[PDB]
């Protein structure tokens, strides 16, 4: 009800999760991936990426 | 520390890292003794044999 009620009410990008079984640990979270700049390629590059 | 997996380790992040090594250079391992070592202990089993 909290994230269907404020879809657009506001300009923010606003989201309710319920909060992990334990502290340390996605859940559901399937797969957490780092998309690094290897070759000195640059910011620009790695945000087209 | 045992010399073979350090060196193994050494091989493997070298041959990662000149994936994307600039044009013109290229890596090269002159001085090692880990295959010294793995060749004594194949022919001790050897001997055994």
């Amino acid at each position: 009800d909290v994230n269907s009620s404020m879809a657009n009410s506001t300009e923010g990008e606003t989201m309710a999760v319920l909060p992990p079984a334990i502290d340390e640990l996605g859940t559901f979270s399937g797969f957490s991936l780092r998309l690094q700049d290897r070759a000195n390629l640059g910011m620009p590059a790695l945000l087209a990426a | 520390a045992n010399a073979v997996k350090t060196a193994e380790g050494v091989r493997a992040k070298i041959e990662e890292l000149k994936l994307n090594l600039p044009e013109g250079m290229e890596f090269s391992i002159p001085y090692d003794t880990a295959p010294f070592v793995k060749i004594s202990i194949e022919k001790v089993i050897h001997t055994l044999l």
